[PDB]
């Protein structure tokens, strides 16, 4: 149940709430209250779903779904069957995520360790609360919000998309796009040029840090440095879903139609707006 | 149909792969062991891998993992309870005696070195011609503790060469002796720099590194391990 | 407050680190750039010096062609009117052949002959500056993870330009060379195919991107976490391992029951973004050759 350096690490301290009443493994899990709520939150949320899943009348997972409010119920309470089930599991999945972070803080704190992670997880949990709570509030209506289906999260992207009509034109969106696809072509090169140097050509001594910065200086004159990387790896990650939020939380608040038409601005600009030519003119 | 073939090919391919990745990543700390330091009866439903082999440069010798496995140090502390899954108490002082949040690892008692085998850290004095070249220069501001009392001065930074970043600051105490407190567990500040792990007492119990010149990854190893462990130790006097 | 190594509080530098040698040719490498003070609060404020060689000319010639050839195209599009050029430099687009022309070379110049020189020249571009990544490697002692890597970025590249246009008969199929065009050319695809929500590979493709900025902000949170036990420097815990690389492993191991090494970590990395177009690459390369609905294919299972 220990990795073989484990046990002068699990010393008491450290938890945020109830002193040493939730101070304890499962195996190799830390528990902690916010372990405690996890699991309430968890397990409330399953239940709802199971019941979801009986009110409609599957066991398939690929076919169970669980829908907010229809819009005509606004930002107001829903019958279960009509959309409250769908609220009550929000409840559950944010008091969950945020249990989640909660119990993270609690290991860093026992391990005297920074709290980035936590603070990295609580861009992905500001996220998912855009897509359920900021947006559909801002707009005016829980049912702007995704359901909870496998299939049917799909599909409401697709639909959610295509009220603009070609989704690519939003301008904020492309810029997480960028942010993604730059992240995983940097986490593609660290991995790499961390394992080329700890695994080098056959009978060859381990390269250094200081090979690390001359492959990628003699490849495109530049390194970033083993702090700069793993600060870059978090930067993007992290901008990625900031600029997804940003995306989402304009859409439908404070831009309406295609977003193919946003760009007219810069095409319009009276300066060049009527000269005669090119693809818009 | 041949995506048919594709996809289910994938999963196999995948399942595979993951095998292979979880395997790799059990060269260090296993196999798993009970809370008296004896082999586990779960093991899981993954074995070990077949050893490597890591040659170190510099004449350093070589690495093979996985392999036979040990603290190679006392560790104070003593079940709270008969059953498993419970905390080890401090027996003594945690942060003097480097557990929890203090720990530390009996890691080579060498300078790690850079690619030419020169030590990588030095202090700035002894580095050629390293300078301040932004932000605060923090040489001769006082040191301040978490209970906000004066521990002493800034006298160098000692600086990682092939990197070409602050990594310790140099801090001369009462009795006229230096600790080395870490990069990363300081904030510099226009008229002193402020430490928030420790209390001003706490300083002189700071380990210390055996020649003045070079620090060895163990001495890295105590230090950082008990400036951290004293976010949880010396929360007492802290208050500020 | 907490200092929390985001951006460095001193910046130090000392002389231009011209880097390790091996069999490196010394003559094909360049003098240091400048320093970059604006760079150092983040990362390394040293630039260059660059490997430059016969390999690296050939590639940088080759690519700067291909950008030429696509903004020449643009200026004619614009009328050679700068004012224009601003104004729809998004809009513009060098298109491949018309389908009738086939896998044919004789398709006119201004009708997808130009797109293939274009073509070409990102070709040997793109190829030369993978055989460049193996070399920088191989000079060095190094391993050849980097160019593994790149070669699933170029699956897919290869797969959208040339392999599939190849196997669907003509050069028709591959995309344009344009800012917004590329982009439409993406949503023509899905729709075209039976929307992509329902190509599994496509499914695997998302995973695996959402993964990697997932996995990446956890390995660089971890790493930051404990910078403070010097976890960053990597390759030396992976030699001796410290309490950085223990912290970080039992973070994990308490939070979801398993963990990585410090070494075994760079392989989730690797593995987590080669199979973004991996994926991908199969899952673009079997629409339109073997599915031509993926809706269809799905109401099937096959
Ligand atoms: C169609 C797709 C088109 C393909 C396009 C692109 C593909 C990209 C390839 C991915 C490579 C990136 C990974 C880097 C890596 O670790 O390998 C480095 C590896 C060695 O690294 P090195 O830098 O030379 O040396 C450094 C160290 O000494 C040694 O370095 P090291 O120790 O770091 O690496 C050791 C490496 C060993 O080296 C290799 O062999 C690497 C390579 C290849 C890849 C496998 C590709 C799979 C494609 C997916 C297929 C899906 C089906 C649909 O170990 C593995 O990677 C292991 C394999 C895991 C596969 C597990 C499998 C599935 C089997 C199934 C399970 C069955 C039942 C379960 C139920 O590279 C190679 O030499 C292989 C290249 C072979 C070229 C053949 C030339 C032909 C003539
Ligand atoms: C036809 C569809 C439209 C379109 C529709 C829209 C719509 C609509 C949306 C996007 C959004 C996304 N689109 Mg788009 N977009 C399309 C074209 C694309 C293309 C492409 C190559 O063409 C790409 C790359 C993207 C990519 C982007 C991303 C920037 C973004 C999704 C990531 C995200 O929000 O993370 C954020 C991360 C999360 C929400 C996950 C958080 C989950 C956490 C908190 C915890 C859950 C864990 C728990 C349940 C697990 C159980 C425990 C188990 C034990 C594991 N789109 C086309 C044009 N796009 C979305 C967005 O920006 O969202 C904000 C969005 O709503
Ligand atoms: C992010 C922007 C859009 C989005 C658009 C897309 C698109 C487009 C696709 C997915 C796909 C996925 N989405 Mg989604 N989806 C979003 C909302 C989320 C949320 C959430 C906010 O809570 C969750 C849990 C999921 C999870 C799912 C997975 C079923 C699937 C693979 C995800 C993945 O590997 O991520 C990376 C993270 C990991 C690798 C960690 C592993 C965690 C995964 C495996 C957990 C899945 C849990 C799921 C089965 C629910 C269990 C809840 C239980 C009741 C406890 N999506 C929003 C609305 N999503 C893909 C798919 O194949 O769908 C069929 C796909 O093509
Ligand atoms: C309306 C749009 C369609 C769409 C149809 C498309 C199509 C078409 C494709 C994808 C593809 C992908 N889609 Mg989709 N997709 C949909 C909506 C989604 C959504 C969503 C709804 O949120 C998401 C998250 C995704 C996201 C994804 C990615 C997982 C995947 C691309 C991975 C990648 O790294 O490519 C980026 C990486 C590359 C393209 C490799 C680059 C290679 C190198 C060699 C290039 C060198 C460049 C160099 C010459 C220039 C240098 C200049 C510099 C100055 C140096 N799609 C909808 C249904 N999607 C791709 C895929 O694989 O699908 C299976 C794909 O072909
Ligand atoms: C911000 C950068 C990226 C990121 C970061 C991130 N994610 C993280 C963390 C961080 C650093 C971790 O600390 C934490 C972790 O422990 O990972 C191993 C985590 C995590 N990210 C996860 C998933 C995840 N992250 C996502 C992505 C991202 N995470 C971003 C791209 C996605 C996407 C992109 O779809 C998914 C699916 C988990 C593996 C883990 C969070 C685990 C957790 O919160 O557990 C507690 C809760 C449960 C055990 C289950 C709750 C059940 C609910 C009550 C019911 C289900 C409701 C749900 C809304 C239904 C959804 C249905 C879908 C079909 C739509
Ligand atoms: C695993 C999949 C991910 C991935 C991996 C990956 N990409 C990689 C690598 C790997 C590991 C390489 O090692 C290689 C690399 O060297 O990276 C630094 C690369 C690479 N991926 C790149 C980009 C890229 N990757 C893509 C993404 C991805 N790459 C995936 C997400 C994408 C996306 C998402 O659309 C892009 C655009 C390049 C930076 C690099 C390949 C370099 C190359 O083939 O260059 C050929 C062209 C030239 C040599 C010059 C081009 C000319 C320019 C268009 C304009 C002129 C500017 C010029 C540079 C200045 C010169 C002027 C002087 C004369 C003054
Ligand atoms: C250098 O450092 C580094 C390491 O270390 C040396 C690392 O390990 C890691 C960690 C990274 C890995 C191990 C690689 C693999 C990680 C991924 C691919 C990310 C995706 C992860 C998953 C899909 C697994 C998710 C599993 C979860 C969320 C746990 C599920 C557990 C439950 C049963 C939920 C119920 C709640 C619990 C357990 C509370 C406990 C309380 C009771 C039992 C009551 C990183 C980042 C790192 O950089
Ligand atoms: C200021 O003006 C000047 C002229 C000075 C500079 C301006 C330049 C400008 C504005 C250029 C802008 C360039 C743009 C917008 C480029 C955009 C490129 C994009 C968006 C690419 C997207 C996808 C590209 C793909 C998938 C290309 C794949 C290519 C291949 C796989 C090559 C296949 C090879 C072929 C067809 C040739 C076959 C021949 C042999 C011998 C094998
Ligand atoms: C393998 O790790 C990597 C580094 O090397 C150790 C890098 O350096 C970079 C490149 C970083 C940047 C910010 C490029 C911009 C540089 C200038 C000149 C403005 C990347 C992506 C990388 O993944
Ligand atoms: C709200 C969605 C319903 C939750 C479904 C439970 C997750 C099961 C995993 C889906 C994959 C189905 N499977 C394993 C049979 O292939
Ligand atoms: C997303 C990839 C799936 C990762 C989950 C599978 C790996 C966890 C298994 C590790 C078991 C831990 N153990 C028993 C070896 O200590
Ligand atoms: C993907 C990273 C791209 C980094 C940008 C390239 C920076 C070029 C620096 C080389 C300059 C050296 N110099 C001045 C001697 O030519
Ligand atoms: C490197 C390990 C990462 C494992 C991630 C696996 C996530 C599975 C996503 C389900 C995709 C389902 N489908 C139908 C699109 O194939
Ligand atoms: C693709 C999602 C899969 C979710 C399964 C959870 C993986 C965690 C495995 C931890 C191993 C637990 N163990 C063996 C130590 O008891
Ligand atoms: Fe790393």
């Amino acid at each position: 149940a220990l990795l073989s350096f484990e046990r002068k690490y699990r010393v008491p301290g450290g938890t945020l709430v109830g002193g040493n009443l939730f101070d304890f493994w499962v195996g190799p899990f830390y528990v902690g209250f916010f372990g405690v709520a996890t699991f309430f939150f968890a397990a409330l949320g399953i239940i709802l779903i199971a019941w979801s899943a009986v009110l409609q009348g599957t066991w398939n997972p690929q076919l169970i779904s669980v829908y907010p409010p229809a819009l005509e119920y606004g930002l107001g309470g829903a019958p279960l069957a009509k959309g409250g089930l769908w609220q009550i599991i929000t409840i559950c999945a944010t008091g969950a995520f945020v249990s989640w972070a909660l119990r993270e803080v609690e290991i860093c704190r026992k391990l005297g360790i920074g709290y980035h992670i936590p603070f990295a997880f609580a861009f992905a949990i500001l996220a998912y609360l855009t897509l359920v709570l900021f947006r559909p509030v801002m707009m005016g209506a829980w049912g702007y919000a995704f359901p909870y289906g496998i299939w049917t999260h799909l599909d409401w992207v697709s639909n959610t998309g295509y009220t603009y009509g070609n989704f690519h034109y939003n301008p904020a969106h492309m810029i997480a796009i960028s942010f993604f696809f730059t992240n995983a072509l940097a986490l593609a090169l660290h991995g790499a040029l961390v394992l080329s140097a700890a695994n080098p050509e056959k009978g060859k001594e381990m390269r250094t840090p200081d090979h690390e910065d001359t492959f990628f200086r003699d490849l495109v004159g530049y390194s970033i440095g083993t702090l700069g990387i793993h600060r870059l790896g978090l930067l993007l990650s992290l901008s990625a879903v900031f600029f997804s939020a940003l995306c989402m939380i304009i859409t439908g608040t404070i831009w309406f139609d295609q977003w193919v038409d946003w760009w007219q601005w810069w095409v319009k600009l009276p300066w060049w707006a009527n000269i005669p030519g090119g693809i818009n003119g | 149909d041949l995506a048919s073939l594709a996809i289910y090919s994938f999963w196999i391919f995948l399942a595979g792969l993951i095998y292979y990745l979880q395997t790799e990543n059990m060269r260090e700390g296993y196999p798993l062991e009970n809370e008296d330091g004896t082999p586990a009866a779960n093991q899981g439903p993954f074995p070990l891998p077949k050893p490597k082999t890591f040659i170190l440069p510099h004449g350093r010798g070589t690495l093979t993992v996985p392999g036979p496995e040990s603290e190679d140090r006392p560790i104070a502390l003593a079940r709270t309870a008969v059953s498993e899954g419970f905390p080890h108490a401090p027996t003594g002082d945690p942060m003097k005696d480097g557990v929890g949040p203090a720990s530390w690892v009996a890691r080579r008692d060498l300078p790690e070195l850079d690619g030419h085998g020169h030590n990588k850290i030095k202090p700035m004095k002894a580095a050629a011609g390293f300078h301040v070249s932004a932000g605060k220069n923090p040489i001769g501001l006082p040191v301040r503790g978490c209970d906000l009392e004066i521990a002493g001065k800034v006298v160098d930074i000692w600086v990682d060469i092939p990197e070409q970043m602050a990594r310790f600051l140099e801090v001369e105490l009462k009795d006229g002796s230096t600790r080395l407190l870490p990069m990363q567990m300081v904030k510099v500040q226009s008229n002193r720099v402020h430490v928030n792990a420790l209390s001003s007492d706490l300083f002189a119990g700071i380990p210390t590194i055996k020649s003045p010149t070079e620090v060895t990854l163990l001495e890295e190893d105590k230090i950082c391990g008990y400036v951290a462990g004293g976010l949880m130790y010396a929360a007492p006097k802290r208050k500020s | 407050a907490e200092y929390q190594n985001i951006f460095s509080q001193v910046q130090v530098r000392g002389p231009a680190d011209l880097g390790m040698t091996e069999d490196v040719n010394l003559a094909n490498r360049s003098g240091v750039g400048p320093f970059s003070t604006l760079l150092g609060w983040f990362g390394n404020a040293q630039l260059g010096p660059i490997y430059l060689g016969s390999l690296g000319v050939l590639s940088l010639f080759s690519g700067l062609m291909w950008f030429f050839t696509i903004g020449i195209w643009f200026w004619y599009q614009a009328g050679w009117n700068p004012a224009v050029f601003l104004r729809d430099l998004f809009f513009f687009s060098l298109e491949p052949p018309a389908p009738e022309y086939g896998l044919s070379f004789a398709a006119p110049l201004k009708e997808g002959g130009l797109w293939l020189i274009a073509s070409f020249f990102m070709f040997v571009a793109v190829w030369s500056w993978w055989g460049r990544t193996y070399l920088r490697a191989q000079a060095l002692g190094m391993g050849k993870h980097t160019a593994w890597a790149f070669l699933s970025a170029i699956w897919l590249w290869m797969v959208l330009g040339f392999i599939r246009p190849i196997l669907m008969g003509s050069w028709s199929e591959a995309v344009p060379y344009g800012i917004f065009s590329h982009l439409d050319w993406t949503n023509n695809f899905s729709l075209v195919h039976g929307n992509l929500f329902y190509n599994p590979f496509h499914g695997l493709s998302i995973a695996f991107l959402y993964g990697s900025a997932l996995l990446f902000a956890m390995h660089g949170a971890t790493i930051l976490a404990v910078s403070r036990f010097g976890g960053e420097r990597e390759l030396e815990q992976i030699a001796d391992r410290g309490t950085a690389a223990e912290r970080a492993a039992l973070f994990w191991r308490w939070t979801m029951g398993f963990n990585a090494t410090m070494e075994g970590i760079h392989r989730w990395a690797i593995w987590m973004a080669v199979l973004v177009t991996l994926t991908g690459g199969i899952g673009i390369l079997l629409s339109g050759t073997v599915v031509d609905n993926w809706y269809v294919w799905g109401q099937n299972h096959g």
